[PDB]
């Protein structure tokens, strides 16, 4: 209804919390889709730059919790090519390293990257839950591996 | 028997493989309506697969295991154009495998010497009568150990060459059906650990 | 009691263990029509296992856990011969 009212900021905030709740509740694909909506609505605005910097990462994380490694890869590539600030941002580097670790299936490397990401930027419960789900997907993969 | 069958292009959306059995079969899991069973289909005029019926896959979608998706460079829920592939009409005479070379790759690694013959036996047993091209990733389970098998190179020969005169080709273009008489060579995996 | 048994050989397929609890149980899970309950059966005249009735495995197939496969160096769906056993003789 905020989009219907042409209020960009209200719709953007409501979409942020909406995608947050959707991703934390197991529904990764729709949450990533809402993050794509957030990216498109917030693209080109200098005030919401920082928000975008976060959005690309969040979308990649959600798509990676959905076992779609190629999806996080395209999300990262979109973030790097579309948003110059996110290209040089530690969020982009964290997302590539997450993608690389899950590509290798090396849960140890993933644990390390969580630690360095915490070291300079304390991690939020949303990202911890998603990254724990990705690790536990490596463990479910391990269960499959026998 | 391909003397009488349709070759029309069908638009199928790649999806997750239903279970490990279909992945272990090296088959594209398709709905009964989409394509018959145990028949060769080429997607993008590049990647050949053998269909297998699956009731969990609705019409309009094609199912793949992870390795085949990484090989195809496809994302989940991405359209691909699939047609019925006739090797005999395509290659003409280079329709059999004279020598096929595969990387075998494994934290659970093992250093012991691996005798190629058992891998050849079980690989052929699992994937007999299938069209193969180089650079194909697959998953195969051996003695409780899961391996990723990456075809290096395919040498394609006709049924009848006493002396193999066809050069060992690496391109995806060359294709041949796996048979017991194929000269199967194995070397170190994608991992480089298998000895 | 092992005094009387059908000792006839059977060709059985190797499969994933039905679940973790059965892998813990360390009992060859077999259908009732296969063989009696709570009785020792040898396989390949080398690998001994204790039968336990299991309705989830159809007759003619044997379930194994990864440890047993790795002991036997067996791949999945492998065809093996199974017979009755009596250690006391």
């Amino acid at each position: 209804w905020y989009a219907q009212d042409q209020s960009v900021a209200l719709s953007n905030k409501c979409f942020i919390k909406c995608a947050d709740l959707k991703a934390l509740d197991g529904q990764y694909i729709e949450a990533s889709d809402i993050y794509s909506k957030l990216i498109k609505s917030s693209m080109g605005n200098r005030l919401s730059q920082w928000s975008l910097k976060d959005y690309f990462l969040k979308k990649g994380l959600c798509q990676l919790a959905a076992t779609d490694a190629v999806a996080a890869a395209r999300t990262l590539q979109e973030g790097q090519s579309e948003d110059p600030n996110f290209a040089d941002s530690r969020e982009s580097n964290f997302l590539k390293s997450l993608i690389d670790a899950v590509n290798e299936g090396d849960s140890e490397q993933l644990s390390e990257h969580c630690k360095e990401f915490d070291n300079f930027m304390r991690l939020d419960k949303w990202k911890i839950t998603i990254l724990n789900k990705i690790k536990e997907s490596i463990q479910q993969q391990e269960d499959d591996l026998l | 028997d391909m003397t009488n069958m349709d070759t029309r292009t069908r638009h199928l959306k790649v999806s997750n493989c239903p279970n490990n059995s279909y992945a272990l079969a090296n088959v594209a899991a398709v709905s009964p309506n989409d394509f018959p069973n145990n028949i060769y289909i080429i997607i993008d005029n590049l990647f050949v697969f053998t269909t297998r019926h699956s009731n969990d896959i609705p019409p309009g979608t094609i199912g793949f295991n992870g390795n085949q998706r990484t090989w195809g460079g496809w994302s989940l829920n991405q359209d691909v154009q699939a047609k019925a592939f006739d090797l005999f009409k395509y290659s003409g005479k280079q329709s059999y495998l004279g020598s096929i070379d595969i990387d075998i790759s494994f934290g659970k690694a093992v250093s012991t010497v691996f005798d190629q013959d058992e891998l050849a036996k079980q690989f052929v047993r699992c994937y007999e009568s299938q069209i193969f091209s180089p650079t194909q990733y697959l998953i195969m389970e051996f003695q409780g150990h899961f391996f990723d098998l990456k075809i290096r190179n395919v040498q394609a020969i006709d049924l009848g060459d006493i002396e193999p005169t066809s050069a060992v080709a690496t391109g995806i273009e060359t294709k041949g059906i796996l048979t017991k008489q194929t000269q199967i060579n194995f070397f170190k995996g994608r991992d480089g650990l298998v000895n």
